[PDB]
């Protein structure tokens, strides 16, 4: 999967 | 088309003390039914200190109003690609309320609260990064000054056939609330000169010291600039609305005059039990004294009335034979209980 | 009009309802691809399909839209229909193609 | 019908002990709670306001305990959580939404129960800011979580997916109203007796005039603890908004000796009966003396930890005991002295 | 387990739930068996405050850490991920109490003999009235 | 889960983006089958789910229920996706034939 | 373009808008000049960082533009700009630009009859 | 590069990791012709030993100008956990370290030079013959 997983990060 | 007087006269139920605030919003409202018939734009900003009414102009408002009307805020707002909700979301919720018509939105009107919570602040080296702050400031200044935002097509169903609606924010008009907290102290340095141990010099008393009502009137886009916000997004806000602090007199008219009352709101929930409740004058004039001191606007009444009617409260539905509950300025202070009515 | 996007959402859906992990398949040799041609391999790169992977998400038949992160960097992956070869389940072995489409030619 | 104040109270004081006030503002805002869902409207063409509770209190002073016990004779949805936990929007920390997640899966995911609800938040002093003024800094799990907790308490909409956020692209959100959930508060606010010490008290400088209060005279903390004010909560450090979300507050008063000997043996889950049936189910029978139970009492309050330095005395006196008891046999009771707690002799033992 | 790398949430530093993850990997991921399962933590006298530092800057290090462990010792519902690496609020994550868990603290507390001398003995002073102690009449560590 | 349910949608909708009048093809053997017997023939029936002669359609995963006008009287009609064999415009036959599932036997 | 938009750090997505207005001509590309606003916004993510990035184009670096097409199409559709010709301007209005300037313009300071002394407020317009 | 910029671990940010980023910036991420660049810094001084990081800043260039491997990310952006780092080995890279010493000629005058400083016949550096520092 070129994408990660998850699209939204948390800081 | 509706003047003022209407839309102030029926606003001034909900909301009574603040002058100067109610002819501005009237004033945005009043010029921009008549734009919107046919320029520019005016954006509103609201100043004032917590329980002074902010929240309670935008939802009463809302039923004056005849066009979409929305309140957001700005906590949950976060920069794109994160968790968190982004600046789009807020024309979504604009959408929701007009029917998602995009036509409709245009014309409407949008209302953000907690603004001053955001502001630029400290690299924060434990954490990663700041998304709270100046990130969530840039992308919404854009909104302010107008342009087209991408948003959900109106979310109706799976497939909204590849409408992408965006809708230009120009004609939109923003308010912007929240409650600044230590501005008065910002304004200080401007405005006070300072003091000196010479006598010659003026030294201040806390009591000779202007309140921060008085400092509030007098702010200046330069104090906001270093109080953590951008100069570019108070520049876009050409109209400064700013509250003061309610009086002894202000807050009696609050216990009774308004429709949702406080003490309508308690006298309900005895009236319902089948029991009678009145209050007196020299009551309120004492509750206002305790509610000022504590410094908490009007939301430092309902401390004082539950703290009266703890005890009252704790044993009236256990007794029976109750007929009516009156309350003297001596229940206030401590001294006494309520005088109860039976048979 | 073409069968590939119509076809996409059925097994989409479906993949969903079975707690699978859906993966789709791009072709990156046909034109109107829009990804990163290092992560590409053998002319394909599989962009994951499933709501978290992406941001947006948003299918329509003339075109798919979705932003990913490719590298920890935000981007935005636009590919046409054309380009989509097959619809699968990367966890399983279960896995569905799309049938040729004359109008793409 | 919806029962009254004094029957709430007569079950949490078999739990709780020495906190009738804490005791009546809960039974009057949960008999309020009840009135107001039991009638939708509320008002004939009024809106009642909710009344947020705040409860400040020492360690060790039941605080905990009377959100639990009060779930037990709850009916409406409850839930309890974590200040410390929770963080702002956009960050790894638990979010403020997840809150009525717990809340809602509790009501088997109804919107209208979750509507009309209570919510305890413990720890709320340990988010509390460390000055007044803001912080130069931005504080994910400080001024932040404040913050963010000031509109859901006035009350506003909350998004929450129904069962998983990976169900479907954008899960059609639930909408639930907060305007009507009632939220109690609980943390200990260590040091804030030093504020409300600087305010009440002044002149303790060096002089003739000035007076000393010896720290034999000093307001204890209970006491003291019953004068406070915003004001003085402010310099603690809290957001002035916050606390005008919470019109109510309770103090509760600092365990005496005379309250720790009931705690013993008069609730329901009691230390002594804890022990006795760890005894019990192995074999053997217990016995307290009332002796025992006051000289526990004046070395737990010693300890300056509340009712968790009862569990403190009577592990360390029953623990040789406890070390060589299996290894024993033919012995059915054992009694407990005064002269024990001492640690000047060893207790009885009786053989079958 | 150790108390060190262990930060309150919301910060790049490994969050106090972890520590549940962990237990249920020796457990084969039950979450009845983490719940009466035994935990041991070492270097608890590491995240002790410091008085003399002012509370105006916050300490996530020794005090969050302290704050947090206050409702998982005494017992609450704790939202361990699967596999400990990241939180992200979307994500699920299991739900295992620790009512009945079991937590042993351990650690070399420095200097905390030279606090219990002054307490316990209370001998110091220079005049006539006050008692002299010579440096062998002091008690062992 | 079965594909057929989420095929049916697919290509239910395809045909009225095309002002073509989706019909479905219903085996009357399957028990739990609720339709008009005297319309069905050799042990098939079929069905016209255009939205002009058939209202409050319900395409879901369990069965396929509808109201439409049978004569001169109204009927419901109630189908489980194991008796849908196949959906065909009927404007030019324009479709697909379903496929067997090891869920439906 | 904005400063802080950019200060993430992408450079083709101006390029490609500069050349839309253009009708994506490589000369008339050339002729067209850029103006990057708000710079006194990033001025003390990448910070000076990215200027090295932008600092390229300023010396003249080939972008790869679609030809409205919208998607990537390297091997024919994209076109290739110099922007060596391209001029790149910038406007700076920093806050207390007078004073860091008076701090090496100035220099003077002393406490005598005769020494050099100016007004509290200022002596030069800004 | 700034050395002044440069901060040591745990302050507001800056760190010698970045210097090697804006190398690689520079020749698009390449590794093998990053080891070929030739790195300089500018302004060394105004930082030295009197907490403040100070000569702690300089300490972390002692493994960079010897030779050791740096951890940057893969693509020159932020640090953050859901990714990997990509090491590149500064045992080949020259480093030239400039900078304007001020005050450095007097020390030097009273080690080599013999004057008597502030003296009645003591030289003065009055003659405007600069060359001569
Ligand atoms: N002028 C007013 N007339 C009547 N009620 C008022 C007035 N101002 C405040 N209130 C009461 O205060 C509550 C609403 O609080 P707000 O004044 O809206 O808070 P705020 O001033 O906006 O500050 P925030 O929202 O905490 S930042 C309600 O209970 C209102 O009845
Ligand atoms: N009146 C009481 N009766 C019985 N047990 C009590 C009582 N007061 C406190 N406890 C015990 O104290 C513990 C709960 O203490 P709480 O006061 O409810 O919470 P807490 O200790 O104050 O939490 P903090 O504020 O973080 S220290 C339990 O072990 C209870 O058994």
């Amino acid at each position: 999967a070129a994408n990660d997983e998850n699209y939204a990060l948390a800081a | 088309l509706p003047t003022p007087h209407e839309i102030r006269n029926h606003l001034d139920d909900y909301v009574i003390g603040q002058e100067q605030a109610k002819k501005v919003l009237a004033v945005a409202v009043y010029n921009h039914y008549k734009r919107l018939r046919n320029l520019g734009k005016s954006n509103i900003l609201l100043i004032g200190p917590t329980g002074s009414g902010k929240t309670l102009l935008a939802e009463t408002l809302a039923r004056l109003l005849d066009v979409p009307f929305t309140m957001a805020d700005a906590t949950t707002l976060t920069e794109a690609g994160y968790v968190g909700e982004d600046v789009e979301n807020i024309i979504q919720k604009l959408l929701q309320k007009c029917d998602y018509d995009v036509q409709k939105a245009q014309r409407g009107i949008v209302y953000i609260d907690e603004i001053d919570k955001i502001s630029r602040k400290s690299d924060n080296p434990s954490i990663t990064r700041d998304v709270s702050g100046e990130g969530v400031q840039q992308a919404l200044l854009k909104l302010i000054e107008g342009t087209v935002a991408a948003v959900p097509p109106q979310g109706g169903r799976k497939h909204p056939q590849q409408e992408f609606l965006q809708v230009d924010t120009s004609k939109i008009l923003f308010i912007c609330g929240g409650a600044f907290a230590g501005l008065d102290k910002v304004i200080s340095h401007r405005v006070e000169t300072g003091s000196g141990i010479g006598f010659g010099a003026t030294v201040k008393a806390k009591s000779d010291k202007a309140s921060e009502g008085e400092l509030l009137a007098q702010v200046e886009p330069e104090d906001l600039i270093k109080f953590g916000l951008i100069p570019e997004f108070i520049g876009r806000l050409p109209v400064v609305a700013t509250l003061n602090e309610l009086s002894e007199e202000a807050l009696i008219q609050i216990l009774k005059e308004p429709k949702n009352a406080l003490t309508k709101q308690y006298q309900a929930l005895f009236n319902l039990e089948g029991v009678d409740l009145e209050f007196r004058d020299e009551a309120l004039d004492a509750i206002a004294k305790k509610a000022m001191a504590r410094k908490t606007g009007a939301r430092g009444l309902r401390s004082i009335v539950e703290a009266a009617l703890l005890d009252t409260m704790y044993d009236l539905p256990s007794m029976e034979d109750v007929e009516k509950v009156v309350i003297d300025e001596s229940v206030i202070d401590g001294q006494s209980e309520p005088l109860l009515i039976y048979g | 009009t073409p069968r590939r996007p119509y076809l996409l959402r059925a097994f989409y859906e479906w993949l969903l309802d079975n707690q699978l992990t859906p993966h789709l398949v791009v072709d990156v040799t046909l034109p109107g691809v829009q990804v990163p041609m290092e992560y590409a391999r053998d002319g394909q790169i599989v962009l994951n399909i499933a709501p978290r992977a992406v941001g947006n998400l948003e299918l329509a038949n003339d075109e798919v839209r979705f932003n990913a992160r490719f590298g920890g960097i935000p981007r935005q992956v636009s590919v046409p229909l054309a380009a989509v070869l097959a619809i699968y389940a990367r966890e399983n072995g279960a896995g569905t193609m799309f049938e040729p489409e004359a109008a793409y030619d």
